[PDB]
Parts: C-alpha cells; structure tokens; sequence
C-alpha cells in the first residue's frame, strides 16, 4: 500500500533521461500520425458500426415521424 | 416462588430479540398510558379554562 | 449458489428461523408503532381508545 | 530536523492521499474524470453559492431574482450560465466516469462502486431540484411529472407526494423546501466523495489493462498533478465555450417563461441527462412498472459486480464484450434521443425495443459472452 | 422625560409553568378588539382559521368572517371587487398603508397588534398597565393636541385617546364590562395573538418534564452501573 | 440481571418514545401547513361560466376545469357505453349535475393539464403524449392509463357550488 | 474469520476514533462539552435545514416568513425557538469548553487550540448573520452597528463595507447574502471540527490533573459513551425547558417588531456574548481602538499558549492562579452585564475598569502568578 | 398614489395592470412579456422575424 513495498521485483533494470536534456515533442508528427492511425485501425470496427446503426435508425425515425405528419389521399369521394 | 425480576430475565430479557420485542410492546403501551396520564394531569390542572372545557355552550 | 446448499447450512438456517422471525416481528411492531398504522392498531383493545 | 510533509498530520494525510500516492503509471485520459468530477463539484459549489447569494426562493420572486441575477448583478449572468453548463458537463463527466467503470473492470471494487451509485442518485436528485429552482414553465411541469412518478407507488404514493409537495401541488412550500434541499445536498455529495476516495485508497487504483499495476507505479506528483491540470484546462475550454459561445443548446427555451399552472407546454421533457430514464418509463405502459423500471435501471449499476462471469478483468482483451459495450453505449444514445422525442409512431416501439435491448444486454448478453470468450480462449 | 415606570407583576391565570390560558377571556378580548381596537390597530398575522379551535366554534368564526368585507379579484374585467370574507382570510386592515395611519392619527402610527406582547417589555403586564394607567399630567408639563400623558409609555406622551372605559362594549356571556375587565380580556387576547402556541407548548413542557424526571434517574443508573467497574476498582503496588 | 435489564428496558422505552415523537414533529413540520390546508377548499365558482365553455381555476392547489355542457353533449355522453372505454364508467355515475361538469384537469400518463376545447372526441386534448378525452374525461384515443378524476363537489342554492 | 470493526476501513476509523479510543478515566463533567458542542451543531444544522425549508430571504417577506413558520407551519414555533435556544446553548457550551481549556491547560495542544479559535470566530460570524436573518429591528440595527465597526478600518473600511452591504446600507442584497453565508458556514464549522478532532486525536485528551494519563486509560466505550449520553440528556433538559417555558428570556422583545430603517430603538443590545464583545468595544473611546480591542480580546485565546510560563500544566495544584482565573470569570460576567447596560454613569467607568482588568489579568498577571507559584514551590 | 415623470431607474411601464385585463382587452389572447421571447421561442430572432413578416 505504501510506496516502499508493493510487489517483488528481481533483475529489472530501468533507464531514464532528464526532461531538461531530452525533447518534449520528439517526432510528434512523423512517429505520431502512424501511431494514432494504427490505434484507429485496431479499435475502429468495434466502435463505429453501432453508431452507424444509431444514425440509420435516427434518420428512419425522423422519416417515419414526418410521414405520419404527412396525410394520405384515401379520402376521395 | 421465583422473583419477578428473575422471571422477567428468564422470559424476556435473556434473548436480545425478545428483549427488543418487549421493548417495542412496552413502548406502544407506555406511550398510550403516558399520553392518557399526561393529558389528564393537564386538564385537571387547567379545569374550566380549556377550549373543550368551555366548548359545551357553543356547539348546541 | 451451491455454497449454501447443504445439511450443515440447512440446520444453521433452521436454528436461525426463530431468531429471524422474532426480529421480523420486532421490525413489524416497530414499524406500526412509528407510523401509527391504523389497519393494525384498530384491533388491540387499549390503543383503540386514542384513535376513537 | 524532520520531514514536515510526512510528519505533520494534515500534511501527512494530504501527502499519503494525493502527493506520494502510488498510482498506476499507465492510466489514460479516462482516469482524469474523477478529478474532473471533484473540480466540477467545487465549481458548482462556488457558483451556486453566488447564485443563492443573489437569489430568493419565492414563487412570486424566483423568476424576478433570476432576471436580476442575469441583468443587474455584475457578471451574474456569467455565474448563472457557468452553473448551468457546469451541471451539464458534470453529468457528461459522470457518464464518462461510469463508462470507464464498466469498460475497464472498475466494478470489482464493491464498496467504491456502491458509494459511486449512491453519489449518482444524490447528484441526479440535487440537479433535479436545481432545475426546479428557477421556477420556469418546463421547470414547474417537470417537478409535477417527477412527483407523480414518485406517487406511482400504491397505498404510500399519494401520502408521500403530498408530503414532498408540502400540500397538493408544486407551490411556494415545495419551491422553498427544494431550495433548501438543493443547497444542502452537494455537501452530502462531498462527504460521500470523501468516503469514495477513502474506499478507493484502501483498495488501490485500477489500470486500463485490468492487471496488477504493483510492478510499475509512479507517484501521483508531479505526473498526475500536471496531467489532471491539463485535464482541468481542457475542461475549462469546453465549459466556457459552452458558456460564452453556445449557452442555450443544452437548456430549454420553455424554461424562460414564468411558471403558468394553467398553461401546459405541448412537448414536455426533462433536461438531457434524464432522457434515457424518461424514455424507458415512457416505454413501459404502467406507472408502477415505469417507476420500478427507472429505479432498477439505475440500480443495475450496483447490481453489476455480481454479473462479472469472466476471469479477465477489463474488456481491453475481450473484443466480443467490447462490441456489446459499444452497442450498449449506442442504445443509451438511442434512449436519450427517444426521451427527447414525443409519443408518436414509431417512437413508442423504438423506445420499447431500446429499453428491452438495454436490459437484456446489461443483464444477459455480457455474462453469456464472457463465458463464450472463456471457452474461446480455453480457460476451462 | 428620561425616566420610565416599570409595570408590576400581575398574577395572571397563565403565569404558572403549567397553567393554560382562559379561552373565555380570550374570546371576550377578541370581541373587545373587534368593536374597540380594530378601528386603528391592525393584526396582519391572526386569522379566523386561528380563531377556530381556540376562541369560537367553526360556524361562529365563519359567520364573523362574513361579517367583514375583503378586497379580492381580479374579475373578468381585471378589476378588484368586494367579496365576503371566509375562514382563510386574515383580519382586515384599517388603512392600506402606514401613511394613511399617520395622516388619520396625527402623525402617530399604531403598531401591529400581533406581536405587541412579545414586543413590549413586560408584555401583557405592560398592555394592562398602559391601558389602566391613564391619568392627568403632573403640574408643569404640557402636551399639545392629540397627545395624552401616560406613566408607562416611554417618553410619557402617547398619541392615544383613552380607548376603554366602563360599559364601552357589551359582552355575550353577561360578564360586567368594567374597564379593568376589558383591559384584562384584551391583554390575554393579545397574549394569545402574540403566542398561539401557549397551551400546546405548556402541555409539551409538562410531558417533557415528566419524561425527563423519569429518564434522568434511569440514565444516571445506567451510567453508575457501567462505571461501577471503575468506581469500586482497587489498586495495589507490589514492588520486589 | 432482571433488575438491571429492567432499568435499561424502561429507559430505552422512554428514549424510543421521545425519539418517535421528535421525528414525528419533524415529519409533520415538513407536511402541509395550516394555510395550504385552509385554501384546500376552493372558492365559489358562481355562475360566470359561459355556455359551452370551460374555466380553469385553482382548486385544492390543482387546475380544476368547470365546463358547461349542452343537451347534445349530454345525449352523446349517455350514448357512450360504460365498458366501451378503458375503464367501466358512465357519465350519470360521474357527474350528478348535467349542466356543469367539474373535474380535476390532470392527465393519467404524466400528470399534465389538458388544453380545453380540443380533441377529436369533443372533450379535451392533452398534448404531452397525445390523449383525447370526452366531456366526462373518458379516454378514447390516447396513452393515458386511467380516466380523469371528478372532484367530490356539493351544490347549494343555484349560484353556490362548494368544491373541495 | 476476522474482526469487521478492526478490519473494515470506515469501521476501523470509527473504532480508532470513537469506540476504542484510549480516553483518560478521570476526566470530569467538563469534558462532555465537546460532545455537547457536536450534538448542538447537529441539532442546529437539522433545525436550520427545516427553517430554511420554510423560510424565504427577502426584506418584504423575511418577517412574514418567520411569522408563518411560528404560526401556520406545524410545530414551526418549536423549530424556531429550538433553533434560537440551541444557538444560546451552543454558546454556553462553547464558553464552558474554552473555560475548561483555560483552567486545565489544554492550550498546550497548540494546533488544536488554534483550530478551536478559528471555530469560535466561525461560530460568532454564523450566529451574527443568523440573528440578522429574521429581519427584526435588533437584526437590522446590530447589522448596521457591526458593519460600521468594520468601517472603522482606515482607507479600506468604506470600500469593504459597501462591498459587504451589497450597496450602501443593510438591504435585500445584504439579507440574501447573509442567508447564504449563514446556511453554508456551519458546514465549514463541521469540517473544521473534524480537523479539530483529528488534531486532538493525534495526542490524546487531557485529564483534570494535567498529568500523563497513560497510567490509567480506559476505552471510550461504553464508559464515555454513556457519560456523553447522560450529558446530552441533561443538555436537552436545560434546552427544552428554556424552549417550552422561557423561550424569550434570552431573546429580545423589540426584535419582534418589523425592521424600520427610519425608526431606531432606544437601546442597542445583541445576545449576551455579543454584549461582552460590545462592552469591550465601547470601553475604549475611539473607533479603530475599539475594533482592535475586540479583535485582540478574541485573539488572546490563541496568544495564551505562548503565555504559559508555569511548570505545572493544570490549575488543579496552583491556588493563586485559580483566584486569578475566577476573577477572570467574574469580570467576564461583569463585562456581560455592562454590555447589557446603556452607556451612562457609572457603567462607563465600570466597563473601562473591567476591560483593562480583563486584559491585564490575562496578559501580565497570570504569568506573574505562575512564576510566583514556581518560586514558592522551590521550582525557580 | 400620484403621477411622476419616471427617472432612469424605473422599468418600462406595463400597458395593462394585470394580465386578465390584458386578456379581456386583447380578445382572449394574452400578449406575453417580450423580455425573454428570443430565448423563449424555438428560433429566437428568426422566429420573431418570420412571425412578423409571414
Ligand atoms: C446532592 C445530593 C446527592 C449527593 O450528594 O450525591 C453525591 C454525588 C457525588 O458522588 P461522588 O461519589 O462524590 O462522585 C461520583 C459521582 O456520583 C459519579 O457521577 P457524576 O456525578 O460524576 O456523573 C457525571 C455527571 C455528568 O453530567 C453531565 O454530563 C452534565 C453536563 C453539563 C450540563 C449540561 C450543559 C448545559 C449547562 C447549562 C448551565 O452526572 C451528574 O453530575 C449527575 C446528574 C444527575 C441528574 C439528576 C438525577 C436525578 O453528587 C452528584 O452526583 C451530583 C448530581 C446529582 C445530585
Ligand atoms: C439512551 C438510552 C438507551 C441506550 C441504549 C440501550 O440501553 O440499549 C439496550 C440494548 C443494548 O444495551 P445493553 O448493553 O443493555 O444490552 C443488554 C441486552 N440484553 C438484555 C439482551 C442482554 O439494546 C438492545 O438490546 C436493542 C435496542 C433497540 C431495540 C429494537 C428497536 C426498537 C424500536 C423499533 C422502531
Ligand atoms: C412502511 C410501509 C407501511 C406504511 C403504512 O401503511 O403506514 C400506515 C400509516 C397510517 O396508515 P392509515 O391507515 O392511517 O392510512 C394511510 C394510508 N392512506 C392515507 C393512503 C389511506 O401511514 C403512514 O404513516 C404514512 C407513511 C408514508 C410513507
Ligand atoms: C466514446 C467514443 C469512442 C472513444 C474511443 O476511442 O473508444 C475506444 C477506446 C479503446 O480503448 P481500449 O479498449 O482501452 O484500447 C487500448 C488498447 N491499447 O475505448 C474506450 O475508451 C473505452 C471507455 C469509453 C468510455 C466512454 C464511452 C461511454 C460513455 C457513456 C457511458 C454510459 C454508462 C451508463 C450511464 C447511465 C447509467
Ligand atoms: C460555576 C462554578 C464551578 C465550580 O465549582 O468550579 C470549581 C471547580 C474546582 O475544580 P478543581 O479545582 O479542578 O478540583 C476538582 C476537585 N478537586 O472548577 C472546575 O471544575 C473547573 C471549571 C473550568 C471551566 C469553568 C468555566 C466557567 C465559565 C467561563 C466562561 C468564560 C470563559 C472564557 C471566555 C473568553
Ligand atoms: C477581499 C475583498 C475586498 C473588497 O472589499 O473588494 C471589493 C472591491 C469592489 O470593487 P468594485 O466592484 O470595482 O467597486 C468599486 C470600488 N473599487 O473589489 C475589488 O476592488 C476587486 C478585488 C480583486 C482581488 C483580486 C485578487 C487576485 C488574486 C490572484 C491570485 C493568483
Ligand atoms: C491568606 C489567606 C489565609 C486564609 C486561611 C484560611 C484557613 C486556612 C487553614 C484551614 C484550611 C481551610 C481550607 C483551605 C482551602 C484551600 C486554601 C485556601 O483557601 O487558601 C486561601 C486562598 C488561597 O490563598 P493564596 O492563593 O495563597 O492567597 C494569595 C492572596 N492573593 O485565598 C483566599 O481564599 C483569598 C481570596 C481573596 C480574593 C480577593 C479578590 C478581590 C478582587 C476581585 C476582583 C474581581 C473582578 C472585579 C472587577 C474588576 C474591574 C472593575
Ligand atoms: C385609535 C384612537 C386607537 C385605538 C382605538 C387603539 N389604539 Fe392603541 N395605538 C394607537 C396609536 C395612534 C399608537 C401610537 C401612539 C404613539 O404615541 O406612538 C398606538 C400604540 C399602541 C401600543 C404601543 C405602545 C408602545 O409603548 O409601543 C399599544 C400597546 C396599544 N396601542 C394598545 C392598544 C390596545 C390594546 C387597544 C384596544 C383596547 C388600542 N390600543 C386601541 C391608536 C389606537
Ligand atoms: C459524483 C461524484 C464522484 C466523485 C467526486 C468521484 C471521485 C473519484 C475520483 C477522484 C476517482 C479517482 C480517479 C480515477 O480513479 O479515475 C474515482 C474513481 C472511481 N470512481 Fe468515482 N467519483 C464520483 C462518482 C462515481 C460514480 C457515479 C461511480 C460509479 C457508478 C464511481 C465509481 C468509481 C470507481 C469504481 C473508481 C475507481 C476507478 C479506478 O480505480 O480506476 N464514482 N472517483
Ligand atoms: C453548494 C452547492 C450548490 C448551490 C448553492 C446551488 C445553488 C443553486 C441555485 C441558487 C440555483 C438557482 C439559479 C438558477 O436556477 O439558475 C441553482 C440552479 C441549478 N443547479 Fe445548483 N447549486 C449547487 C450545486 C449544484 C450541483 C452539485 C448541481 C448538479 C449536480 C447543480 C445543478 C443545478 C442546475 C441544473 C440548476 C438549474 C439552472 C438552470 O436550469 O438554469 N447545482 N443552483
Ligand atoms: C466550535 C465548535 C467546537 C467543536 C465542535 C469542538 C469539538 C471538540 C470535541 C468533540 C472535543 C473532545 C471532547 C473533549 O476533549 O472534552 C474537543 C476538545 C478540545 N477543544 Fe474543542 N470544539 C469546538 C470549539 C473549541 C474552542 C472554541 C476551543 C478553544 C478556544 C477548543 C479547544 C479544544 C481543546 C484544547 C480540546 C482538548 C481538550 C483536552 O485536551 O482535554 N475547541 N473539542
Ligand atoms: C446548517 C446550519 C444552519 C442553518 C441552515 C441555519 C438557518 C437559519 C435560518 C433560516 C434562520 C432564520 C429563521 C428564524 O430566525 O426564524 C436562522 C436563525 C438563527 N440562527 Fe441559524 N442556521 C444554522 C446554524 C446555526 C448555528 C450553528 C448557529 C449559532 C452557533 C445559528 C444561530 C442562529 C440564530 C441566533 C438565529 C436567530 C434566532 C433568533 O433571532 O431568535 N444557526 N438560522
Ligand atoms: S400526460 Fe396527458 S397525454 Fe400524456
């Protein structure tokens, strides 16, 4: 619970650099756009199609409501 | 002949559920008894002054 | 699920039936005493007097 | 000499809770929303304190005091719109908090989840009476609707609604007691948030992977302090662009009329975050069934930790439940839109199917799909 | 002058801690206010619904509510109109604004007689002493028109004509309408108007006194029972 | 033990009694006050209702519609069957006086007040969820679960109606 | 199987704070006043919650709302008189709390003492604004007098007074903002009381002997549980015998009149604690000097932990300083009576002598008495 | 009550004292307060312009 002991770690070596000696935006675009595009490829098929169904039945509900608003010519005499 | 505190402890005050049951039943009956007694004390102190004491010459 | 389905747990439950029923009786009489339930308190002879 | 930060009692409490807290190093932007909710609560406390500083709770003078705040008080319009949009964005961050909880398996913290459910009930009640407060047309009529919703209970409902009303309709006593309740309830929310954080600190914090984060942790300072500060500033960009550029897309124009009991609006809706519960209650064609549907639908949050039938904590390795979860979010959007639209064809059947699918997914489809993924990955 | 005369402690029938009000005297004082004191003073906070259950029966209180007239509206033309009052209405104001009272009563505003007992020092004793203490001024001080000497009024010059005398009104129960009786009746009725919770509050206090006189010995018994482990505890020191 | 627990039982009976009374004090304080119980009896409606028109007043704090009905409306209400609606009710069993009908204008789906002189049945049209009502408040076309409640009134001499 | 009381985190906190708290077995009846202050705080919070449930803060309707509470609200007279007499009981128990600390040397707990001083200031502000709230003659005129006291500060006094007033007099803005502050400030009092209890719980309570209580220590349950229950019962006895038999012996008569700005009362008297403050104010015949005298008279309680020069913590074994302390309580009573009395002969010179004696007896005479006692006990 | 030339602090005067006389004088329909008609109508200034020119 306390920061001194939480888990048992053996033979693990961590390397770290100084924030004032390394850049804050290292390859923000060249290595940034492929990363976000890869994430989009990984998690685009599980998210988008439900919202496509939302948009489809949204338009369908609006169309049916407007058609119920519209009358019919079943009243000729 | 057992003493009445011993009988009370043996029947009601031993088990906690029966203790709470007799507490609630005594609460209801004691609330009734003291409501009756406290109001009766009040009208005996204030006889001839309260509205229900003077009420009988105005309804009929 | 199947953890509490056995003879030991059944006999523990049977031992605790009178206590649970007594606590339910305490809860019922406390509820009617606190809320002044007319449908139950128009039957006991003494407390019938105050409602009139 | 000694270390004051970890030897002074208030200082060591603050250090052990917020400064030297062992936090998971990999939590994404979805973990900022707890601090966003807390800062929302502080901002609403301050802005509502100023609104009640310049506000009177009387049915003759509630709307007059609102107009006085809007026009006469220096930046009182800014405080009022800041309060309203802060409540709306508070509900946005609440929904994202809850969505993080369902997605990343945070409901395994049983006590923390139950305290969160109680907090959710408290904040919806608080904002309901706050929307009652300005005594608008839709405000008064929504108050009547929700009080009748509570009155749907048999043999208790009419006495309970006459007790909440303080009479037989929403009137001066109702408005004054709702002002008092809306004032007091955010401090109860703050105390329950203290309990929330105490339970969370006892049980530790969760990571997006759903694994044991104890191997790699970082102190909360300065990493998550600067990260949540960035979140606070993005928060404030969204909140003030709502306040200063588009103030009325989240409110209702019918709220800007004096409350006329004689005149009824032709399309009555609660504010946008009640829309899904309003839609499911309008879907079920029974008063008792509708009110039980609303209460049980919010209570599925607390009932959910008993539905975890998977040996994998988060959904981040469970793609079938990811598909089902995003279908659930889509269905919540459908329910919001259905609560927005009135009762004609085919909104009734769309809302009925939406509520049925919502309940069936959140009770039935997720555990069966979890069993399916366990058999798929050969857990047994 | 700078002096003031403290009114004495009259032995009221409700002076005791458990003694209620005399409601016959309350309704007699209500009649005294209605055809004596209602011409100038107002009561903005006492209503006929308060009169029901204390002073009169419901029918009698209703009938004396239609014996006055109340402004109400709007009608179909949007105009105010007279209607007979009912049990829900308050006591009718003699003047619409205090400036009318200042104009009619020579620059003196009669205060609201709804909290006057709780508002003046002494209370009903002050009201009784003020009403019964009218006398000629001592030799040397002079008061202009509309001003009358009174020892109990601060400043000693009150703007009030002597309001009550013998046989100023006729009671209903046959009580002699002498000036002291009228003053006592209006004093206790003003006391009820300033504190309608008197009899109920004293019944609550009697119940509270009995239950706390029962509970303090019992709670003290529990405290001494739980503390008897320590209060009879004995110590011993046994060094080697 | 019986004596000690008897002392404990009597004092906790006293404490429970006192707590019950003070909680009832609070709950009755949050309930309706004397003034709102006093205006629970509505004022006199008189005879200012026009022919075939409806008036909405504040009776028992709620909107009450008092509407004048015609002979044709009474004939149509009599021609409407009892069990043909959602619930078994009749106009003769609903309103004693056929000239004036007094009802509480609260709809039976969300508790809205219907707009008077509207609807395809000649009664009222509550547009919150689209419920039409007849002259007696019977639900013929709409999503309302129940019918409109008729307040229990009393009729004095012909210019005096006591509704509450 | 485990101990839920010592394992569950909320139950662990309650066990370590109020259940299994190691408390000294010999603390007198004067130590019940902390629990009495907490209970009166809870009573005040609930009672004012009901009052504001039935209360509208507006200068046209404040007095009418209070009258409506007392007359037409069911038992609202009991609510209102319970609130007023509970404020009086709060101040009685608060002064006894302070006197217990002064006499038993509890001010050596410096952080707890300073948090208590902040609590005392907050309670003064809360009670002042709450007394302003019913909008009586005394409310309006005490508000104007104390705000001119604030105006005595040079070069910022007029600006801060016009800022506090929300205008140029006590008016609707002042009344509404005082309603907001008076409602909200007891929750800050409750939070500061939690901090108060935490700072005390760091070091444990104090015994009347002033010695180390670790020799004979008992749990807080059931001993001090039932002792505090008895104290709560006795406090309820005094409180509601005041409420149900003498509800106006501590109030003011002419406060029951509507607040007329043009008319003025012959005398100005707030409640008796503010009569003490008012006497210290008017002892010194200049504005800034009187304001600094009042502020310094409250801050000498915080200053006194630096004034303890005796080698004995409690006044139990130092008889001269007992005489000095009871002389101090004596002219507390005398200054309260002078603040009650109007400012003419001989009350002027009596109040001046009482105030200079009060400041001397606290500042310079008690350390001299302590060092004389140390000299006489061969400790110097 | 008297007449007085209104200063800057006075609001715009109501053409009718109470709304029911306005309803009577305007043939049943009540002219609403146009202090929040733009924020109170769906469309606002567009609705006002179309209502007046339509
Ligand atoms: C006098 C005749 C009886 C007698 O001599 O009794 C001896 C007895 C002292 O006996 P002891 O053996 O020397 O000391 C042990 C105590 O009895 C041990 O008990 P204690 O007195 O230390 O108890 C602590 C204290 C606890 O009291 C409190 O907590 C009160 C807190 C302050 C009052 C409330 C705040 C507001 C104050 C507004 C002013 O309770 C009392 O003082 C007893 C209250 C009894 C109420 C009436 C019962 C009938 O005297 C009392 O107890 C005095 C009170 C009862 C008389
Ligand atoms: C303050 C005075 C009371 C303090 C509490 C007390 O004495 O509790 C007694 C005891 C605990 O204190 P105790 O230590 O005396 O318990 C002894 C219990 N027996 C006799 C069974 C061994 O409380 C109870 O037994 C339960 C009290 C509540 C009863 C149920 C609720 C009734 C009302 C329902 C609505
Ligand atoms: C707890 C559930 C039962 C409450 C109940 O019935 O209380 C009866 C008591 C008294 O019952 P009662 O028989 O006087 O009637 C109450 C029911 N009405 C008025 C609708 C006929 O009711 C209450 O205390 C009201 C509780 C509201 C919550
Ligand atoms: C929201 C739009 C989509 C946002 C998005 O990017 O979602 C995909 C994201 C993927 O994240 P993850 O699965 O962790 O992938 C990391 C793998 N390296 O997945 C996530 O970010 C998952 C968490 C999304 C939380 C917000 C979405 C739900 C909001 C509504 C919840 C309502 C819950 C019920 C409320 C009423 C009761
Ligand atoms: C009232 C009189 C109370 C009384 O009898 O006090 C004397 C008592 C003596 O107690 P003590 O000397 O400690 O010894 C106990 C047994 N040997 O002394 C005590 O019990 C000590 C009491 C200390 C607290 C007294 C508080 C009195 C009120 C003070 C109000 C002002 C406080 C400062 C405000 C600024
Ligand atoms: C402390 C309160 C001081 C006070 O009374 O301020 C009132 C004053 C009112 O100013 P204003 O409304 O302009 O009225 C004209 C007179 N100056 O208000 C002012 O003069 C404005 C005070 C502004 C204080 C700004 C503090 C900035 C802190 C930044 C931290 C980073
Ligand atoms: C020297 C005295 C000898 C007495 C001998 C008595 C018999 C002793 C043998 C038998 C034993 C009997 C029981 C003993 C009980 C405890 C001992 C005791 O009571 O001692 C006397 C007591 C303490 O003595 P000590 O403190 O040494 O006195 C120094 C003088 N200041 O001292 C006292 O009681 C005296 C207290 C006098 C206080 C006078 C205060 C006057 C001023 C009050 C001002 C208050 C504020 C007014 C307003 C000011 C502004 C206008
Ligand atoms: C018209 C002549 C009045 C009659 C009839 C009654 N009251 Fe009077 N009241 C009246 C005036 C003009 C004033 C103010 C005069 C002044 O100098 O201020 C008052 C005031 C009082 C007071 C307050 C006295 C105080 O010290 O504040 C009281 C207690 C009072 N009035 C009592 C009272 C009663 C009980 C009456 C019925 C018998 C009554 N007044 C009649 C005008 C008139
Ligand atoms: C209403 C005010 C709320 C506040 C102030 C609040 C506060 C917080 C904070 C600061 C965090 C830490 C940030 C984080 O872990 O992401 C957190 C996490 C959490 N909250 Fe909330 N919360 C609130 C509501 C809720 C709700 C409505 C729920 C659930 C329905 C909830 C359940 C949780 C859970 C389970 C966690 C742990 C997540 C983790 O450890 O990763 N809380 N809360
Ligand atoms: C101490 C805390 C708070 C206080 C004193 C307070 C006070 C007020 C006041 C006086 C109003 C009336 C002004 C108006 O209606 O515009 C109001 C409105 C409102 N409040 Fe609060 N509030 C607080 C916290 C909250 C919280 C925590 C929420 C949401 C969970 C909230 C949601 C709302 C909403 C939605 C409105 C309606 C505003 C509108 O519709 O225009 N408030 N509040
Ligand atoms: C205003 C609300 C206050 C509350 C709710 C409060 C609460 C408490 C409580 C519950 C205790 C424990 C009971 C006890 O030790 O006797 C306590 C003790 C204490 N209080 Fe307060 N207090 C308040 C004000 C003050 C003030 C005004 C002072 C000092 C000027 C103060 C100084 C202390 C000290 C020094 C202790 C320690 C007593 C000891 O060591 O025996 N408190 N307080
Ligand atoms: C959450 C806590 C509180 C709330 C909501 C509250 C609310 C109120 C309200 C609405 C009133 C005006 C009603 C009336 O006077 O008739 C009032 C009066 C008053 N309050 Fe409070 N209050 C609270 C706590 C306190 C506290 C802690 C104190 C003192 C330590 C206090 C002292 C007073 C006083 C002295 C009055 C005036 C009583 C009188 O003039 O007779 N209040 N309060
Ligand atoms: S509330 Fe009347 S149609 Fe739904």
């Amino acid at each position: 619970r306390e920061f001194g002991n939480l888990a048992r770690i053996r033979h693990v070596i961590s390397y770290s650099l100084s924030p004032f000696e390394q850049r804050a935006f290292p390859s923000y675009f060249s290595k940034g756009i492929p990363n976000v595009l890869r994430r989009t490829r990984e998690r685009i098929l599980r998210v988008a199609p439900p919202f496509v169904v939302v948009y489809l039945i949204y338009t369908w509900g609006n169309q049916e409501f407007e058609q119920s608003k519209r009358k019919n010519p079943a009243m000729y005499e | 002949s057992p003493t009445i505190p011993s009988r009370l402890y043996s029947l009601l005050f031993r088990r906690t559920s029966t203790f709470a049951l007799t507490i609630a039943v005594g609460a209801l009956f004691f609330e009734r008894a003291f409501d009756q007694g406290a109001d009766a004390i009040y009208e005996h102190i204030n006889e001839g002054k309260l509205w229900k004491h003077i009420k009988h010459k105005y309804e009929n | 699920l199947s953890r509490f389905l056995g003879p030991r747990y059944r006999e523990l439950a049977r031992n605790w039936i009178p206590t649970a029923g007594m606590w339910g009786t305490v809860g019922a009489v406390g509820l009617v005493w606190a809320t002044d339930w007319r449908l139950i308190l128009d039957w006991v002879p003494y407390i019938n007097g105050k409602f009139k | 000499m000694t270390n004051m930060r970890k030897t002074h009692p208030l200082f060591k409490i603050i250090n052990h809770s917020f400064i030297d807290l062992p936090a998971p190093s990999n939590i994404s932007s979805w973990w900022n929303f707890g601090s966003l909710l807390g800062v929302c609560l502080m901002v609403q406390i301050i802005t509502g304190l100023f609104l009640a500083m310049h506000y009177t709770s009387d049915t003759m003078t509630a709307f007059s005091s609102v107009t006085h705040i809007c026009r006469d008080v220096n930046y009182g319009w800014l405080i009022r719109y800041m309060h309203a949009n802060g409540a709306s964005m508070f509900f946005i961050c609440l929904f994202l908090h809850v969505g993080r909880g369902l997605y990343y398996g945070s409901y395994t913290f049983m006590e923390t989840w139950n305290i969160g459910v109680l907090l959710l009930f408290a904040v919806m009640a608080t904002a309901f009476m706050g929307y009652v407060l300005p005594w608008g047309q839709m405000s008064f009529w929504g108050a009547t609707v929700i009080t009748n919703l509570l009155s749907a209970i048999p043999y208790i409902g009419t006495t309970l609604v006459e007790w909440i009303w303080g009479g037989f309709s929403v009137d001066k006593a109702t408005l004054t007691r709702f002002f008092a309740f809306h004032f007091i309830l955010p401090f109860i929310i703050a105390a329950l948030a203290i309990v929330h954080l105490l339970f969370l600190h006892e049980t530790g914090s969760n990571n997006p992977t759903g694994l044991n984060s104890d191997a790699d942790k970082i102190p909360f300072h300065p990493y998550y302090t600067i990260k949540d500060i960035l979140g606070i500033l993005i928060m404030f960009l969204i909140l003030m662009t709502l306040v200063l550029f588009f103030p009325d897309m989240l409110g209702d124009p019918d709220n800007y009329m004096p409350a006329n009991p004689l005149n009824t609006p032709p399309h009555i809706k609660p504010e946008w975050y009640f829309l899904f519960a309003y839609a499911i209650l309008r879907s079920i064609p029974n008063k008792l069934g509708g009110v039980l549907a609303l209460i049980l639908s919010i209570l599925i949050l607390a009932l959910m930790p008993f539905l975890h039938t998977s040996k994998q904590r988060s959904l981040m390795f469970r793609p079938i439940t990811q598909i089902l979860y995003w279908i659930l979010v889509a269905n919540l959007l459908i329910l919001t839109w259905i609560g927005g639209q009135p009762v004609e064809h085919p909104f009734i059947i769309i809302g009925q199917l939406a509520s049925i699918s919502y309940f069936s997914i959140i009770l039935i489809l997720m555990p069966i799909s979890g069993i399916i993924e366990d058999k798929m990955l050969k857990l047994y | 002058s700078d002096l003031e005369l403290h009114p004495p402690s009259y032995p009221w029938s409700h002076r005791g801690l458990l003694s209620s009000l005399d409601h016959t005297s309350i309704r007699r004082g209500f009649q005294v206010y209605k055809q004596v004191c209602s011409s100038c003073h107002s009561m903005d906070y006492v209503a006929y619904r308060h009169l029901v259950g204390v002073c009169y029966t419901e029918e009698e209180a209703k009938a004396l509510a239609e014996e006055v007239e109340v402004q109400d509206g709007p009608n179909d033309d949007g105009e105010m109109f007279m209607r007979p009052g009912k049990l829900s209405d308050y006591f009718p104001k003699p003047y619409p604004n205090p400036e009318a009272a200042r104009a009619a009563n020579n620059g003196a505003l009669p205060p609201d007689l709804s909290y006057i007992v709780r508002a003046r020092h002494g209370g009903e004793d002050y009201v009784f002493s003020l009403l019964t203490g009218y006398c000629e001024p001592p030799t040397g001080v002079s008061l202009r028109e509309g001003l009358y000497f009174n020892p109990y009024f601060p400043g000693q010059a009150i703007g009030m004509a002597p309001p009550i005398y013998t046989e100023v009104l006729e009671y209903d129960d046959g009580t002699p309408a002498t000036m002291s009786q009228v003053a006592k009746d209006v004093a206790t009725f003003l006391r009820w108007a300033s504190e309608p919770e008197h009899d109920h509050r004293k019944r609550m206090g009697l119940k509270m006194l009995l239950m706390m006189g029962l509970l303090l010995p019992l709670t003290y018994a529990m405290k001494r029972h739980k503390w008897s482990v320590l209060k009879s505890r004995k110590l011993a020191y046994r060094p080697p | 033990k019986g004596f000690s627990y008897l002392v404990t039982a009597t004092t906790t009976v006293g404490v429970a009694y006192a707590a019950k009374n003070v909680v009832s004090q609070f709950v009755s304080s949050m309930s309706a006050s004397a003034d709102v119980l006093a205006m629970s009896k509505i004022e006199i409606k008189l005879s200012d209702i026009p022919e075939g028109k409806n008036m909405a007043f504040k009776w028992r704090g709620k909107p009450l519609f008092v509407r004048h009905r015609t002979k044709k409306e009474i004939d149509q209400e009599a021609a409407v069957e009892v069990s043909q609606l959602r619930d078994p009710q009749h106009d003769l069993d609903r309103v004693k006086k056929p000239e004036w009908v007094i009802l509480i204008g609260v709809c039976t789906h969300l508790g809205c007040v219907p707009i008077a002189n509207a609807g395809d049945f000649g009664g009222y049209y509550c547009p919150c969820h689209g419920s039409h009502y007849d002259a007696s408040g019977r639900i013929r076309k709409g999503p309302a679960p129940l019918n409109l409640e008729v307040p229990a009134y009393e009729f004095t001499s012909d210019d005096v109606v006591v509704v509450g």
